[PDB]
């Protein structure tokens, strides 16, 4: 979708659009656990 | 030898001035240019 933007900013932005054109020419050539369940913020003290 | 000497040290002031004043408005429109493309040039960044 930036295409159409770009055309619409001209050429002296064509730099900002760099990791854009390596994300679409790149594209040209081309067990899960569960993870940030916070369990660890868990505590258990005997001494108590 | 006088000629390429006498006229520079004659320009030198007032062209510098020229390239003051001048200077001023592109350093400006110099920031500008960054906050058109910079939010996009780091969007994949961030």
């Amino acid at each position: 979708d930036f295409i159409a933007e770009a055309n619409a900013k001209g050429w002296i932005m064509a730099g900002s659009y760099f990791f854009d054109l390596v994300k679409l020419n790149g594209s040209a050539t081309e067990d899960q656990f569960d993870t940030g369940t916070g369990l660890d913020k868990s505590s258990f003290d005997p001494t108590q | 030898f006088a000629i390429m000497i006498l006229v520079n040290v004659f320009l030198r002031p007032s062209l510098m001035i020229i390239g003051y004043i001048a200077a001023i408005a592109l350093s400006y429109v110099g920031v500008w240019i960054l906050n058109a493309g910079f939010d996009h040039a780091i969007s994949y960044i961030q």
